[PDB]
This record gives structure tokens, sequence and C-alpha cells, in this order.
């Protein structure tokens, strides 16, 4: 009595129909949509029954083991995963993703805090904010010499209001290490960026 | 079968067993087999069985009144494993309780009624091993076989009565 | 107004037990069933079992028994959730949850906030919060954050100014450092004027380690 959801991933533009379908193995179906970092809230609790305050671009419909859920006009806030659930059978996947217009990033540097100094590590910051698409490059360099293994990043989830990611690469050394070069540069590669961005700072 | 009892039952409490109240095993196990239990619910559970006996009793029925041919098992809902399974038989199996500790009934002839109720439970879900299994715990009214027998409660360790595989 | 409040994230090692509380208000506790379900780390829904607040009965799934007991205190309407022979491999978001009528059970229309439970032999770390500060940037707009680094495990929850300062918040996720330590850092874009009139504040909580921090953000010199 298993139960599969699609699509898994699922792209599309403010305004557009969207329609993703749950295969079963007016019958008891919910549907439960989860935001970024909440938990689950019950969208539909009969297979076609919207719940409360629920708006009515929201829609299920389906009898047999097929069902499916549309959202009519999806806007910016819609972004979440969806759950279609059978008694204690949850489908899983089908996460909405947010087309956009280019965004190019805007490129921050961070150098260390004396604090962290004085613990013995040094740390870099680089922050790309509010970019779009997530496809985006950064390298590090010291002195003007290429640097791997050295460098962490991380994506941050599409914003709900802006529909934009954001990334931060941190460049992690020593103190002794750190001490013993002048430049420290952070190079962005992305697609609304002709040539890649190039901030960079010198501790002087 | 001996179950063993708190309160020493007298021999006036020796019902016949008249049904029983059972509860499905939640989850996915690919493994070709169906978990019962003893019911978990609440007494509405055991009230909307509608087999009202002489006997208000946890676990499996007493005094009640038994079924017109075969057995007949009908549930709220079947896929739905938190409603219960009613359950009524078409002969009884008399539990007398010896009047000390243990109430004791058949020993082989429960194994039967087991398989009856298998067999009657494989043709509504799938044709596949069926198990037996105590309970997965509660109250001491319902954790253990509880009945209302002459103005007393007497509760029995009925876990003698559930550890059956059937294939 | 009907509010569920799960217990606060833990650790504990393979092997041990795990007890997640879950407080109820606003309706008779002892009138809808109580499920507890499980959100594996990106992994989808599987629930786990549900417990009859009058009887204490229980249904627990084929793939927890053994190793799982619901309990409940009804004087205080709280439900339990014990959780023993810990696996590595069971470390995921705990919630409870009801449904909206007593009848029917599996529509849940509450849920708790989550529990998080992590499992690892690994000992537990407290962050370490220093300041990314405000420098040339733009736009003529700054922005400032704060970097949460060498900790474990997950989760690490970043708020500014106590929850005040929230437009324009981007915290990130956690990074997995070779020396399996986590860190990760929170920033804010604010407008440059603003820098000497107001003061921005990193608030960290890492209960793993019942470590709460507060760090100021302030411009360099
Ligand atoms: C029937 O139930 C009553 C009380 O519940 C009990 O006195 C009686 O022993 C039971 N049946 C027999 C044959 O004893
Ligand atoms: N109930």
């Amino acid at each position: 009595i298993v139960m599969s959801q699609s699509p898994s991933s699922l792209a599309v533009s403010v305004g557009e129909k969207v329609t993703m379908s749950c295969k079963s193995s007016k019958n008891y179906l919910a549907w439960y949509q989860q935001k970024p970092g909440q938990s689950p809230k019950l969208l539909i609790y009969w297979a076609s029954t919207r719940e409360s305050g629920v708006p009515d671009r929201f829609t299920g419909s389906g009898s047999g083991t097929d069902f499916t859920l549309t959202i009519s006009s999806v806007k910016a806030e819609d972004l979440a995963v969806y759950y279609c659930q059978q008694y204690e059978m949850f489908g899983g996947g089908t996460k909405l993703e947010i087309k956009r217009t280019v965004a190019a990033p805007s490129v921050f540097i961070f150098p260390p805090s004396d604090e962290q100094l004085k613990s013995g590590t040094a740390s870099v910051v680089c922050l790309l904010n509010n970019f779009y698409p997530r496809e985006a490059k950064v390298q590090w360099k010291v002195d003007n010499a290429l640097q791997s293994g050295n460098s962490q990043e991380s994506v941050t989830e599409q914003d709900s209001k802006d529909s934009t990611y954001s990334l931060s690469s941190t460049l992690t050394l020593s103190k002794a290490d750190y001490e013993k070069h002048k430049v420290y540069a952070c190079e962005v590669t992305h697609q609304g960026l002709s040539s890649p961005v190039t901030k960079s700072f010198n501790r002087g | 079968i001996t179950l063993p009892c708190r309160p020493a039952p007298p021999p006036h409490c020796s019902s016949n067993i008249t049904g029983l109240i059972l509860t499905r095993q939640g989850g996915y196990s690919n493994d070709n087999t169906v978990i019962f239990r003893p019911s978990g619910g609440d007494w509405r559970d055991i009230a909307r069985c509608q087999i009202a006996g002489t006997v208000v009793s946890t676990q499996l029925f007493l005094n009640g009144s038994l079924a017109e041919e075969e057995v007949v098992i009908r549930s709220e809902d079947w896929r739905d494993n938190a409603k219960s399974i009613c359950v009524q038989l078409n002969t009884s199996v008399e539990i007398n309780c010896t009047g000390a500790g243990h109430c004791n009934i058949s020993r082989a002839k429960w194994n039967n009624t087991l398989k009856q109720i298998a067999s009657k439970l494989r043709e509504q879900y799938g044709n596949k091993t069926i198990i037996f299994k105590p309970s997965s715990g509660g109250d001491p009214e319902f954790v253990n076989h509880s009945f209302n027998c002459g103005g007393e409660f007497f509760y029995c360790d009925s876990t003698q009565l559930f550890n059956s595989t059937w294939f | 107004q009907v509010q569920l409040v799960q217990s606060g994230a833990e650790v504990k090692k393979p092997g041990a037990s795990v007890k997640v509380s879950c407080k109820a208000s606003g309706y008779t506790f002892t009138g809808y069933y109580m499920n507890w379900v499980r959100q594996a780390p990106g992994q989808g829904l599987e629930w786990m079992g549900w417990i009859n607040p009058n009887s204490g009965g229980t249904n627990y799934a084929q793939k927890f028994q053994g190793r799982v007991t619901m309990t409940r205190d009804t004087s205080i309407s709280t439900a339990y959730m014990e959780l023993s022979r810990l696996r590595s491999d069971d470390t995921a978001v705990y919630y409870c949850a009801r449904g909206k009528n007593s009848d029917y059970n599996w529509d849940f229309q509450h849920w708790g906030q989550g529990t998080l439970v992590t499992v690892s032999s690994a000992s537990t770390k407290g962050p370490s919060v220093f300041p990314l500060a405000p420098s040339s940037k733009s736009g003529g707009t700054a922005a400032l954050g704060c970097l949460v680094k060498d900790y474990f495990p997950e989760p690490v929850t970043v708020s500014w100014n106590s929850g005040a300062l929230t437009s324009g918040v981007h915290t990130f996720p956690a990074v997995l450092q070779s020396s399996g330590l986590y860190s990760l850092s929170s920033v804010v874009t604010v407008p440059s004027s603003s820098l000497g009139t107001q003061t921005y504040i990193c608030n960290v909580n890492h209960k793993p380690s019942n470590t709460k921090v507060d760090k100021r953000v302030e411009p360099k010199s």
C-alpha cells in the first residue's frame, strides 16, 4: 500500500499553473505544505477539501489510486515542499522551485576578527548576496595565487520574497600562515557578470 | 492455556469467549506478514462493536452474543489501522479460572480458533502469513485482559494467547 | 489558540535512549489520538506510532517495534515518545501530531515545532562566535554578520536583535569541516547611514551545548 509523489523537482515562474501528481497503491488523502524551516501545514484534508484559510488557488483532485494537487496563480511565497499522505504513508518529494530574472551577485569580503586571531585561526569570508540562478563560482587567491583545500562554501535556500539565492565561502588559515601574506582576494563568476568580479583586500 | 491473574478469579467467573477485538500493526514491512494485537483503543472502540454482553471485559469478549453461522468480522475501516477490528466467533472457547491465581483455557482449541480467525483475515487482507502478538502496552485495564465479574474487576496477563504464526 | 510544544534538540550516543516530550494546550488532551512522526533529514516523512490518550494503548510501526515506547501524562496533557537502542542512522526531526477531528486520525492539522535528535559517537562542542564587521561595501548599504565556527552538532539558531531584525537576514546552512565540526554564517544588509545610530546583535542558540550567546557587530577602526 505504498505511495509515490511526482515530479521530484519542479521550477516555474510566478503566475504559472502548477500541477503535481501523487500515485497511491473521495478517498482519505491529504496534502501538506512545508515551507523552508517550518513544520508541515495541512493544505488539503480529504483529497479535494481545502483547509480553513488556504487560498483558493490550491485545488486537490482524484478518486482512484491517483491524485493531483494544483496551484493556479503561483506566488513567491508558495515556495515549499509538498507531501501527499494516505493513512500512515507519506509520498515525499515535489519541491516547488521558482523561476526568476537573472540577478548579478553583490560581492562582499570580511577579514577575520582579532578575537579569532587570538584563538589561533584566521577565517576570511566572501559573501555573494541576492543573486540568481544558483550557479556561481568562487575562487580564493593569496598574493595573487590560486588556493585549494582551504575553503568551504554554502548556498542559502531560495528566499521566499525575492526568490534569490545567497552564497558564502569561508577560507580558513592559521594566524601564522595568514600573517605571511598581504593580499587576500575573492573572485566571483556568475551568469550576470561578463567579467568575474574580484573583491579583495590587504592587511595594510 | 494458563492465564495468570492478579486478583484470584473465583470459580463463578468462568465465562465463555464470544468474540474479540484487535488492532492492526502499523507500518510497512514488505515481508508478507500481517501482525494483529489486542485492541489499544479506549472503551469507545469496544462499544463500537455492539457485542453488548452480560460482562464488561477488555481484550476478548465474554458472555456476549455469538455468531449466526461462521465468524463475522466488521471493521469501521480496514485500511485504517487506528480503527479496531471486531470479531464474533462461531463456537466459544470456554475460559474457566481454577479459583486460585491462574485462569486456564484450552491448550490447543485456542490455536484452532486462532487459525480460523487468521484465515478470515487472510481473505480480507493479503493472502499472506498472519501473526498474533500480545498487546503493545497501555493501562492495566487494557494492557491486561480485564473482566468485571460480580462487582469486581479481574486482570489477567493475556501474553500467553498471542505468540502465534500462521503461514 | 491550540499549541503543541515539543522539547529541545539534544545529542545521544549510539545505543542510548531519548525521551521527547509534547505539551498540548488548547483542547481536551484525552480526546484526540496523538501520533509521532519523524522526518529523516531531507528524506521525507515516515510515521512512527500513535497512542490513545485514554486507554494508553499504542500502535507502533513495524519498523520501530522493540525500539520505541509511547506514554502520556494527562494530568498535564503531555505526550512522550522514548526511543531506545538508538542507532546513529536515526538522526531526524521528531514531531508530535494530532488531527482536526477527534474521530479520525492521520489528518494532522496541528504539529509541534520539532525536535532534532542527534546520534553520534563524537562529543558535543559549543560554537565560537565572531563578528563579520561592516567595512567598505555597497549602493550605500552596508552588510554585517557573525560567523559561528567549530560547533557540533546541528542545529544552531541565529536571530538578530532578539527577532526584531529579519528583513534582509540571510543565515546559511551548516558547512562540515574536515574535523567533523560545523560552521555557518548569518548576515544582514542595513543602510550605511544607521551604522552609528543603530546597534545590531547576533543571538546564537545551541541547545545541545546549552549555549546562548549574544554578539554585537560593530564597525572596524
Ligand atoms: C458470565 O458472566 C458472569 C459475570 O460477568 C459470570 O458470573 C459467569 O460466570 C459467566 N459465565 C459462566 C458460565 O460462568
Ligand atoms: N478516543
